[PDB]
């Protein structure tokens, strides 16, 4: 192997990782962390829930985490994806008129109906190709 | 300007195996926030009623989603990531089925 530049002494800070390159050690922030003031040896957690941030989307409450974050549903809402929730499970309640061979997917606005592969139509009606 | 990037274009399936699907898309053409990576989400009517995040930190506009089930329907969407968060979703891809395992 090459020379262990990282073992020569302290270099990178608490939320930073030391890497041995051919001629020197280098520091990189851990995932989800960012340099405090332009030096990747010293990093702090990214606050994805800070003001003006838009990691989390409709009907969620952003929860900041060290190296991560989470988008919880507003109480009473049901999840669409990691970033958004919706008021009702329209697909699971029969609140839809999807064709028997269309896929029902909840959306923030309501739901979509998509004809399964091999079928053509607008999801309300599907016909084999 | 403290907004996320614009939504990418509809992802297109370019190759299929029995456990993977390869996707391609484009960044939003409208002038806006810079894109630093992409997030890929997958839906299957046989895998639960939420979208699963299947890839993140994607630097390119093409990527292969592996670890999938044979003979299964999948749909896909992409979000663009920037300094201030995530774009709204791209349009959903046309549904495809992975190949069967014979
Ligand atoms: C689908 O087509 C039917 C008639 O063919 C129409 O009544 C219905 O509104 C359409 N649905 C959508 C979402 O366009
Ligand atoms: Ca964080």
């Amino acid at each position: 192997r090459g020379h262990n530049f990282c073992a020569e002494g302290p270099k990178c800070g608490e939320n930073s990782e030391c890497k041995n390159w051919n001629t020197k050690a280098t520091c990189e922030c851990k995932s989800g962390y960012i340099s405090v003031q332009g030096d990747s040896a010293y990093c702090e957690d990214i606050d994805e829930c800070a003001a003006k941030m838009h990691y989390c989307h409709a009907n969620t409450v952003c929860v900041n985490l060290p190296g991560l974050y989470r988008c919880d549903c507003v109480p009473g809402y049901i999840r669409v994806d990691d970033f958004s929730c919706t008021e009702h499970d329209e697909c699971g309640s029969g609140q839809h008129n999807c064709d028997e061979n269309a896929i029902c997917t909840n959306t923030v606005q309501g739901h979509s109906c998509t004809c399964k592969p091999g079928y053509v139509g607008n999801g309300t009606i599907c016909r084999a190709e | 300007p403290s907004s996320p990037p614009g939504a990418p274009s509809q992802p297109v399936v370019t190759e299929i195996t029995k456990n993977s699907i390869t996707l391609t898309w484009k960044p939003n053409p409208q002038t806006g926030a810079a894109v630093t990576s992409y997030v890929i989400e997958a839906f299957s009517p046989a895998a639960g009623n939420t979208w699963r995040t299947v890839a993140d930190g994607v630097q390119l506009e093409t990527h292969t989603v592996s670890g999938l089930q044979p003979n299964t329907i999948y749909l896909f969407l992409v979000r663009a990531v920037g300094a201030w968060g995530l774009s709204e979703p791209s349009p959903v891809s046309e549904p495809v089925r992975t190949q069967d395992s014979e």
